[PDB]
């Protein structure tokens, strides 16, 4: 007979949530992501010295001279952050995060400019030599969806 | 393709066949009866064919087999059913009183997307909206934030007025729903409803030929409202003591100047059934268009506005 | 302090007032009828009152001067000027009709300064309220501009909005205004008001005690529109000639079944008083319910108000 | 009847976007403006001590001694930067920026101050004599709104 206007607005808002579910989920997590990326910076100064002054990439976090263990690199959202020759990958923790990227990394590594380096931001990479990486590929990355703009680089990217 | 009958008159026809079956009637006589009393074509033209099968033996359930399109499987299934177990009186009443929730619960959604849903919406938030309308002219009101607060912090503040708003919409959503010391002065006496379901009974029951006293011994057992079988009781033990059937009514509130003004024009004029009937059809229109239940919306529907402005203002 | 009475109760007073004034009752027994036949006691009591002050001798006017609360002072000299001019019935027809409109505008502002124009105001500026009040959260929304322009440009350009506002306004007016070849096919017929109307003057006449033919002749020249006065004429000629009441009406589409058969009833009976005093009350009811009015209303409501502010965020 | 919180939190939201839209495109635009300003510069140095060591600004990258090709001092945002006697002029990439400062550019340049010199940072500027430039006036400076206040240089800045 009367009422349905507080039924609808109570499932109208109901509903609202459910839209507005997928887009603070992902906004989240690239949020949560945009960390794991400025914990991984800051240790280039390391690494980027220790190239410069010796020629050699750092094989570890003790030879970068950062916290010679790399779980006590960690964050909210980072469980850790790891310099393995010059390559720094950070790890998403299990716990706070998204649900489709925790456990999941992304690298920085960089490049002999001769004189200088360059650094790039990117998918889990693995160093071959010197002067060259190469996808980490295992399944353990952040999806692309989650990376920046700025973090979108390739294994082979100069 | 055939459609069924409306919701009304399946509930109509539905009744009154539990109540003459209830009255010992032959089930013939009862189908006969209501037939003969009905005032669209097709419930009549249907009556007489599920009649026509009952006298070549067939049950009731089987008979009512020839339109499917109006009586469903429950509803023959409940009528086999009391066939089979000799329960068909009580199924009978039970079906009666299933047709007319179901017909009550119809026109009860519909009334006012249609104009009732689109009205429904349009009153439910009129006010919360006038609210977050009042509280969005700005900052510094009664009550508020500053905007410079966390945000989640000044949304807590304000779960007061979130609050006020859905109780609102609550109260607006219970008249919707609902709308469509002297112990006895507490019992639910007779309703509209319970005293044109009485005049549609005798009506049907003196129509069929029945006598008034006959009519009255089986109403009295069939009367839902325990206050109005008392009613009744008192209104049978008084006419068979040989009270004229206009003054056992005229002791009873529940029956207008008119209606015993009528009944006793048709006590001299042996048109009972006739007065009975008009009667009977007068209060089921009556009963179908039922003021009271716009007022108390309205006393609720401002009274909450009118809270939800005041609870933040103080 | 006393407060008058409700505008459905001054309505219903002051018609079937006019009416028996204009059927040349001596206002005394005017004034009992319709005390008799009222519904609230605060009305019966007053009517009796009012007509105790004429038998004593005084006018109308002055004899509703015992209740200022309720007949203001407006009211009265209406009353007096006609009683002064021999024009009483033509001035309690106009009364009549003036408390018509005045109920009708009620009901259908306030559906879904007095309340009337307390709620008008307040209606017709809330959203453009709304609506300056989101503009005015800061600086750079959507469709703004910078403050440091030159105001002229820089309510120019707003303009957008002003007419957003002006054209919200304008809706809310016109619902708030507007509510509150066969050439005999496209002339106005007989409505639901005038069925109401003449049903209550009707079982007013035969209430007091007047004949249906005396009554049928008062009516026939009291009737507003046209096509019922020539309906009316027809029914008055037939009942005359010796035509039984219902089957002069069974010849008007304007009288439902029910009407006919109830008046059918009430011939035999001497009961048609009564039964045109149930058809009126049924009747002024169905028609106090006719609800779109309001429903309209809040579609032009929230649709401005949405269009406005899905107009500049573009 | 009912449903207008879902539909109008949707279209809040909507217009939400719309309006910082605006503000992260200058943001941004400011932000990809505020890196040509830092490959220009640490430019200053070769620059510098190439003017002090022999009184002559150097004529182009190489004199410099800098990565001898303009296009080798790009970065995301910045499709160059070129040393043209002493002036050192960033080029905005045409890909990965604004869209009102792509193919822009900006200028440093510097001044005799016996002994030493002193840095501006502006738009683009073309060096007349030893101790004079003048606007590249052209059309493809950088706008000043998407300039910081430490670069808002005028050709005749002292």
């Amino acid at each position: 007979f009367t009422l349905i206007e507080l039924m609808i607005v109570i499932a109208i808002v109901g509903i609202l949530a459910a839209v507005a579910l997928p887009a603070y989920q992902d906004y989240t997590a690239r949020a949560q992501v945009s960390e794991a990326i400025l914990l991984a910076e800051g240790q280039k100064s390391a690494v980027t010295e220790y190239y410069l002054n010796h020629g050699k990439w750092p094989e570890n976090n003790t030879s970068a001279g950062v916290a010679s263990s790399p779980t006590d690199i960690k964050g909210k959202y980072v469980k850790e952050v790891e310099v393995k020759n010059g390559v720094v990958t950070a790890t998403m923790l299990s716990s706070g995060v998204n649900n489709e990227i925790k456990g999941k990394k992304l690298s920085l590594w960089a490049r002999r400019e001769n004189g200088s380096v360059k650094w790039f931001c990117g998918q889990p990479v693995t160093r071959t030599d010197d002067d060259t990486v190469a996808d980490a590929k295992d399944g353990k990355e952040i999806d692309t969806k989650h990376l920046p703009s700025t973090c979108r680089d390739n294994f082979d990217a100069k | 393709g055939f459609g069924g009958v409306e919701g009304k008159d399946i509930l109509v026809f539905t009744r009154q066949f539990a109540t003459m079956i209830d009255a010992g009637l032959p089930l013939v006589q009862c189908l006969d009866i209501l037939a003969s009393q009905m005032d669209n074509p097709s419930f009549k033209k249907v009556l007489f064919a599920i009649k026509s099968k009952v006298e070549q033996g067939s049950t009731f359930a089987d008979a009512l087999k020839e339109h499917p399109k109006v009586f469903d499987e429950l509803y023959v299934q409940l009528c086999a059913a009391g066939e089979v177990g000799g329960i068909l009186d009580a199924i009978l009443n039970r079906l009666a009183a299933y047709r007319e929730k179901n017909e009550k619960l119809k026109s009860k959604v519909k009334s006012a997307l249609v104009a009732i849903g689109v009205t429904a919406v349009l009153l439910l938030k009129v006010t919360p909206v006038f609210e977050k309308m009042f509280a969005d002219f700005g900052s510094e009101l009664p009550g508020p934030t500053q905007m410079i607060v966390n945000f989640s912090h000044m949304a807590q503040e304000y779960f007061f007025h979130v609050a006020g708003s859905i109780v609102a919409v609550v109260m607006s959503f219970t008249w919707s729903y609902r709308q469509p010391l002297f112990m006895p002065v507490f019992g639910p006496v007779l309703r509209k409803v319970a005293v044109a379901r009485f005049t549609r009974t005798l009506g049907t029951m003196i129509s069929s030929g029945v006598p008034i006293l006959d009519a009255l011994d089986v109403t009295a057992k069939t009367a839902g409202n325990r206050t109005v079988e008392d009613a009744i009781i008192y209104v049978r033990g008084k006419i068979a003591e040989g009270k004229n059937i206009a003054g056992p009514l005229a002791e009873t509130k529940v029956f207008p100047s008119m209606v015993v003004q009528m009944i006793g024009v048709g006590e001299a004029t042996g048109a009972m059934d006739t007065m009975l009937n008009k009667i009977a059809d007068f209060y089921d229109d009556e009963v179908d268009a039922a003021a009271m239940i716009e007022p108390v919306l309205m006393v609720f529907l401002g009274g909450v506005v009118g809270g939800f402005l005041i609870g933040m203002y103080l």
